[PDB]
Protein backbone atom coordinates (compact mmCIF):
# COMPACT_ATOMS: atom_id res chain seq x y z
CA UNK A 1 0.00 0.00 0.00
CA UNK A 2 2.30 2.75 1.29
CA UNK A 3 5.25 0.98 -0.35
CA UNK A 4 6.33 2.56 -3.63
CA UNK A 5 6.06 0.70 -6.93
CA UNK A 6 9.83 0.19 -7.15
CA UNK A 7 10.24 -1.38 -3.70
CA UNK A 8 7.15 -3.56 -4.17
CA UNK A 9 8.29 -4.76 -7.60
CA UNK A 10 11.79 -5.65 -6.45
CA UNK A 11 10.57 -7.30 -3.23
CA UNK A 12 8.24 -9.47 -5.30
CA UNK A 13 10.92 -10.38 -7.82
CA UNK A 14 13.28 -11.28 -4.96
CA UNK A 15 10.63 -13.24 -3.05
CA UNK A 16 9.63 -15.29 -6.11
CA UNK A 17 13.28 -15.92 -7.06
CA UNK A 18 14.20 -17.09 -3.55
CA UNK A 19 11.14 -19.34 -3.35
CA UNK A 20 11.96 -20.86 -6.74
CA UNK A 21 15.55 -21.53 -5.69
CA UNK A 22 14.47 -23.26 -2.46
CA UNK A 23 11.81 -25.22 -4.37
CA UNK A 24 14.36 -26.55 -6.86
CA UNK A 25 16.90 -27.41 -4.19
CA UNK A 26 14.25 -29.22 -2.10
CA UNK A 27 12.53 -31.29 -4.80
CA UNK A 28 15.59 -33.28 -5.94
CA UNK A 29 16.03 -34.51 -2.37
CA UNK A 30 13.97 -37.71 -2.34
CA UNK A 31 16.59 -40.45 -2.76
CA UNK A 32 18.21 -39.09 0.41
CA UNK A 33 15.20 -38.95 2.76
CA UNK A 34 14.21 -42.51 1.87
CA UNK A 35 17.65 -44.19 1.83
CA UNK A 36 20.79 -42.66 3.49
CA UNK A 37 23.02 -40.24 1.53
CA UNK A 38 25.09 -42.53 -0.66
CA UNK A 39 26.23 -41.96 -4.27
CA UNK A 40 24.35 -44.13 -6.78
CA UNK A 41 24.70 -45.94 -10.14
CA UNK A 42 27.73 -46.88 -12.28
CA UNK A 43 29.32 -43.52 -13.12
CA UNK A 44 29.21 -41.34 -9.94
CA UNK A 45 31.41 -44.06 -8.38
CA UNK A 46 34.37 -42.99 -10.50
CA UNK A 47 34.01 -39.21 -10.25
CA UNK A 48 33.80 -39.63 -6.46
CA UNK A 49 36.88 -41.87 -6.27
CA UNK A 50 38.71 -39.23 -8.31
CA UNK A 51 37.63 -36.06 -6.50
CA UNK A 52 38.71 -37.80 -3.30
CA UNK A 53 42.23 -38.41 -4.60
CA UNK B 1 14.24 -37.15 9.79
CA UNK B 2 11.45 -36.06 7.42
CA UNK B 3 8.92 -38.46 5.94
CA UNK B 4 8.80 -38.62 2.15
CA UNK B 5 5.09 -37.70 2.23
CA UNK B 6 5.86 -34.57 4.26
CA UNK B 7 8.51 -33.41 1.78
CA UNK B 8 6.18 -34.05 -1.17
CA UNK B 9 3.36 -32.06 0.45
CA UNK B 10 5.76 -29.19 1.17
CA UNK B 11 7.01 -29.24 -2.43
CA UNK B 12 3.44 -29.15 -3.76
CA UNK B 13 2.42 -26.23 -1.56
CA UNK B 14 5.59 -24.28 -2.37
CA UNK B 15 5.16 -24.79 -6.11
CA UNK B 16 1.51 -23.76 -6.11
CA UNK B 17 2.27 -20.65 -4.05
CA UNK B 18 5.19 -19.74 -6.32
CA UNK B 19 3.02 -19.99 -9.43
CA UNK B 20 0.21 -17.91 -7.96
CA UNK B 21 2.81 -15.34 -6.88
CA UNK B 22 4.24 -15.26 -10.42
CA UNK B 23 0.78 -14.53 -11.81
CA UNK B 24 0.33 -11.78 -9.23
CA UNK B 25 3.69 -10.36 -10.32
CA UNK B 26 2.53 -10.25 -13.93
CA UNK B 27 -0.56 -8.34 -12.81
CA UNK B 28 1.62 -5.88 -10.88
CA UNK B 29 3.98 -5.52 -13.86
CA UNK B 30 1.21 -4.57 -16.30
CA UNK B 31 -0.26 -2.17 -13.72
CA UNK B 32 2.94 -0.05 -13.66
CA UNK B 33 2.30 3.75 -13.58
CA UNK C 1 28.09 0.66 -3.34
CA UNK C 2 30.46 3.50 -2.40
CA UNK C 3 32.74 2.74 -5.39
CA UNK C 4 31.84 4.64 -8.56
CA UNK C 5 34.30 2.92 -10.94
CA UNK C 6 32.91 4.92 -13.87
CA UNK C 7 35.12 6.38 -16.59
CA UNK C 8 32.60 8.65 -18.35
CA UNK C 9 30.11 10.83 -16.46
CA UNK C 10 26.86 11.71 -18.22
CA UNK C 11 24.74 14.68 -17.07
CA UNK C 12 21.29 13.33 -17.97
CA UNK C 13 21.77 10.16 -15.93
CA UNK C 14 22.69 12.10 -12.81
CA UNK C 15 19.91 14.59 -13.50
CA UNK C 16 17.30 11.83 -13.46
CA UNK C 17 18.64 10.47 -10.16
CA UNK C 18 18.58 13.89 -8.49
CA UNK C 19 15.10 14.73 -9.82
CA UNK C 20 13.75 11.41 -8.54
CA UNK C 21 15.32 12.03 -5.13
CA UNK C 22 13.75 15.49 -5.00
CA UNK C 23 10.38 14.03 -6.00
CA UNK C 24 10.79 11.59 -3.12
CA UNK C 25 11.54 14.35 -0.63
CA UNK C 26 8.51 16.28 -1.91
CA UNK C 27 6.17 13.27 -1.74
CA UNK C 28 7.30 12.48 1.81
CA UNK C 29 6.80 16.12 2.82
CA UNK C 30 3.29 16.23 1.32
CA UNK C 31 2.32 13.01 3.12
CA UNK C 32 3.69 14.31 6.42
CA UNK C 33 1.92 17.66 5.99
CA UNK C 34 -1.45 16.06 5.23
CA UNK C 35 -1.08 13.74 8.22
CA UNK C 36 -0.16 16.62 10.53
CA UNK C 37 -2.89 18.99 9.35
CA UNK C 38 -5.54 16.26 9.55
CA UNK C 39 -4.42 15.13 13.01
CA UNK C 40 -4.39 18.71 14.34
CA UNK C 41 -7.82 19.43 12.83
CA UNK C 42 -9.21 16.23 14.37
CA UNK C 43 -7.63 16.66 17.82
CA UNK C 44 -8.04 20.45 18.23
CA UNK C 45 -11.50 21.03 16.70
CA UNK C 46 -13.64 18.45 18.48
CA UNK C 47 -15.74 20.72 20.73
CA UNK C 48 -13.51 23.59 21.95
CA UNK C 49 -10.52 25.21 20.23
CA UNK C 50 -10.35 28.78 21.63
CA UNK C 51 -8.53 29.82 18.41
CA UNK C 52 -5.13 29.29 20.10
CA UNK C 53 -4.08 25.78 19.08
CA UNK C 54 -5.75 26.33 15.70
CA UNK C 55 -3.57 29.40 15.13
CA UNK C 56 -0.43 27.42 15.98
CA UNK C 57 -1.51 24.62 13.63
CA UNK C 58 -2.16 27.17 10.87
CA UNK C 59 1.29 28.67 11.40
CA UNK C 60 2.93 25.24 11.29
CA UNK C 61 1.00 24.37 8.12
CA UNK C 62 2.07 27.67 6.53
CA UNK C 63 5.70 26.95 7.42
CA UNK C 64 5.43 23.45 5.93
CA UNK C 65 3.86 24.86 2.76
CA UNK C 66 6.66 27.44 2.58
CA UNK C 67 9.32 24.73 2.89
CA UNK C 68 7.58 22.70 0.17
CA UNK C 69 7.45 25.80 -2.04
CA UNK C 70 11.16 26.40 -1.47
CA UNK C 71 11.93 22.79 -2.41
CA UNK C 72 9.77 23.13 -5.54
CA UNK C 73 11.56 26.35 -6.53
CA UNK C 74 14.90 24.61 -5.96
CA UNK C 75 13.87 21.70 -8.19
CA UNK C 76 12.61 24.16 -10.82
CA UNK C 77 15.66 26.43 -10.97
CA UNK C 78 18.52 23.99 -10.32
CA UNK C 79 17.42 20.83 -12.14
CA UNK C 80 16.93 20.57 -15.91
CA UNK C 81 13.42 19.11 -16.07
CA UNK C 82 10.53 21.41 -15.20
CA UNK C 83 8.86 19.28 -12.49
CA UNK C 84 7.37 22.58 -11.29
CA UNK C 85 4.09 23.34 -13.06
CA UNK C 86 2.12 20.33 -11.84
CA UNK C 87 3.99 20.48 -8.52
CA UNK C 88 3.32 24.18 -7.95
CA UNK C 89 -0.31 23.81 -9.03
CA UNK C 90 -0.89 20.90 -6.64
CA UNK C 91 0.90 22.74 -3.83
CA UNK C 92 -1.17 25.90 -4.31
CA UNK C 93 -4.41 23.91 -4.52
CA UNK C 94 -3.55 21.91 -1.40
CA UNK C 95 -2.58 25.04 0.55
CA UNK C 96 -5.80 26.80 -0.44
CA UNK C 97 -7.90 23.74 0.43
CA UNK C 98 -6.15 23.33 3.79
CA UNK C 99 -6.62 27.01 4.64
CA UNK C 100 -10.30 26.88 3.68
CA UNK C 101 -10.90 23.68 5.67
CA UNK C 102 -9.08 25.10 8.71
CA UNK C 103 -11.15 28.29 8.49
CA UNK C 104 -14.39 26.30 8.19
CA UNK C 105 -13.43 24.13 11.17
CA UNK C 106 -12.42 27.12 13.31
CA UNK C 107 -15.70 28.81 12.38
CA UNK C 108 -17.85 25.75 13.10
CA UNK C 109 -16.17 25.01 16.45
CA UNK C 110 -16.31 28.66 17.60
CA UNK C 111 -19.85 29.74 16.67
CA UNK C 112 -23.40 29.20 17.89
CA UNK C 113 -24.20 26.66 15.16
CA UNK C 114 -22.36 23.33 15.08
CA UNK C 115 -21.63 22.37 11.47
CA UNK C 116 -21.47 18.57 11.17
CA UNK C 117 -22.65 17.76 7.64
CA UNK C 118 -20.81 20.79 6.26
CA UNK C 119 -17.62 19.67 7.98
CA UNK C 120 -18.04 16.15 6.63
CA UNK C 121 -18.53 17.51 3.10
CA UNK C 122 -15.46 19.73 3.49
CA UNK C 123 -13.37 16.77 4.68
CA UNK C 124 -14.64 14.64 1.79
CA UNK C 125 -13.77 17.36 -0.74
CA UNK C 126 -10.32 17.72 0.84
CA UNK C 127 -9.79 13.95 0.63
CA UNK C 128 -10.93 13.99 -3.00
CA UNK C 129 -8.51 16.80 -3.89
CA UNK C 130 -5.75 14.91 -2.07
CA UNK C 131 -6.56 11.74 -4.02
CA UNK C 132 -6.43 13.71 -7.28
CA UNK C 133 -3.09 15.22 -6.23
CA UNK C 134 -1.73 11.76 -5.40
CA UNK C 135 -2.90 10.48 -8.78
CA UNK C 136 -1.22 13.43 -10.49
CA UNK C 137 1.98 13.15 -8.41
CA UNK C 138 2.74 9.63 -9.72
CA UNK D 1 35.43 -35.52 45.00
CA UNK D 2 32.28 -36.47 43.08
CA UNK D 3 29.44 -36.08 45.58
CA UNK D 4 30.04 -32.34 45.97
CA UNK D 5 29.34 -31.79 42.27
CA UNK D 6 25.82 -32.18 40.91
CA UNK D 7 24.36 -33.22 37.56
CA UNK D 8 25.14 -30.76 34.76
CA UNK D 9 21.71 -29.56 33.70
CA UNK D 10 22.05 -27.91 30.30
CA UNK D 11 21.36 -24.14 30.20
CA UNK D 12 18.86 -24.52 27.34
CA UNK D 13 16.46 -27.46 27.38
CA UNK D 14 17.12 -29.24 24.06
CA UNK D 15 13.42 -29.76 23.26
CA UNK D 16 13.19 -25.98 22.66
CA UNK D 17 15.90 -25.82 19.98
CA UNK D 18 13.62 -26.23 16.90
CA UNK D 19 11.08 -23.52 17.72
CA UNK D 20 13.76 -21.17 18.99
CA UNK D 21 15.69 -21.64 15.77
CA UNK D 22 12.63 -21.08 13.57
CA UNK D 23 11.60 -17.74 15.02
CA UNK D 24 15.17 -16.46 15.13
CA UNK D 25 15.86 -17.56 11.58
CA UNK D 26 12.60 -16.06 10.37
CA UNK D 27 13.35 -12.71 11.96
CA UNK D 28 16.89 -12.73 10.68
CA UNK D 29 15.83 -13.58 7.16
CA UNK D 30 13.24 -10.82 7.18
CA UNK D 31 15.84 -8.30 8.26
CA UNK D 32 18.22 -9.48 5.56
CA UNK D 33 15.51 -9.11 2.94
CA UNK D 34 14.86 -5.58 4.15
CA UNK D 35 18.52 -4.67 3.88
CA UNK D 36 18.76 -6.03 0.35
CA UNK D 37 15.55 -4.25 -0.61
CA UNK D 38 16.91 -1.02 0.80
CA UNK D 39 20.16 -1.54 -1.07
CA UNK D 40 18.32 -2.05 -4.37
CA UNK D 41 15.89 0.86 -3.95
CA UNK D 42 18.18 3.72 -3.00
CA UNK D 43 19.84 6.48 -4.99
CA UNK D 44 23.27 7.86 -4.10
CA UNK D 45 21.73 11.03 -2.66
CA UNK D 46 19.52 9.12 -0.20
CA UNK D 47 21.52 6.32 1.46
CA UNK D 48 21.48 6.77 5.23
CA UNK D 49 24.52 4.96 6.58
CA UNK D 50 23.30 4.79 10.20
CA UNK D 51 20.16 2.92 9.11
CA UNK D 52 22.13 0.51 6.92
CA UNK D 53 24.65 -0.20 9.70
CA UNK D 54 21.98 -0.78 12.36
CA UNK D 55 19.89 -3.07 10.14
CA UNK D 56 23.04 -4.96 9.12
CA UNK D 57 24.07 -5.49 12.75
CA UNK D 58 20.64 -6.74 13.83
CA UNK D 59 20.36 -8.99 10.77
CA UNK D 60 23.80 -10.53 11.25
CA UNK D 61 23.21 -11.04 14.99
CA UNK D 62 19.93 -12.89 14.47
CA UNK D 63 21.24 -14.85 11.47
CA UNK D 64 24.27 -15.97 13.49
CA UNK D 65 22.33 -17.23 16.48
CA UNK D 66 19.78 -18.76 14.10
CA UNK D 67 22.33 -20.75 12.09
CA UNK D 68 24.07 -21.87 15.29
CA UNK D 69 20.85 -23.14 16.87
CA UNK D 70 19.80 -24.76 13.58
CA UNK D 71 23.11 -26.62 13.43
CA UNK D 72 22.65 -27.67 17.05
CA UNK D 73 19.13 -28.94 16.32
CA UNK D 74 20.48 -31.04 13.42
CA UNK D 75 22.25 -33.02 16.14
CA UNK D 76 25.84 -31.96 15.50
CA UNK D 77 25.90 -30.34 18.97
CA UNK D 78 28.92 -28.11 18.39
Amino acid sequence: LRLSYEKQDTLLKLLILSMAAVLSFSTRLFAVLRFESVIHEFDPYFNYRTTRF
Amino acid sequence: MITDVQLAIFANMLGVSLFLLVVLYHYVAVNNP
Amino acid sequence: VRLDFSITKDPAAEARMKVACITEQVLTLVNKRIGLYRHFDETVNRYKQSRDISTLNSGKKSLETEHKALTSEIALLQSRLKTEGSDLCDRVSEMQKLDAQVKELVLKSAVEAERLVAGKLKKDTYIENEKLISGKRQ
Amino acid sequence: ELEAMSRYTSPVNPAVFPHLTVVLLAIGMFFTAWFFVYEVTSTKYTRDIYKELLISLVASLFMGFGVLFLLLWVGIYV
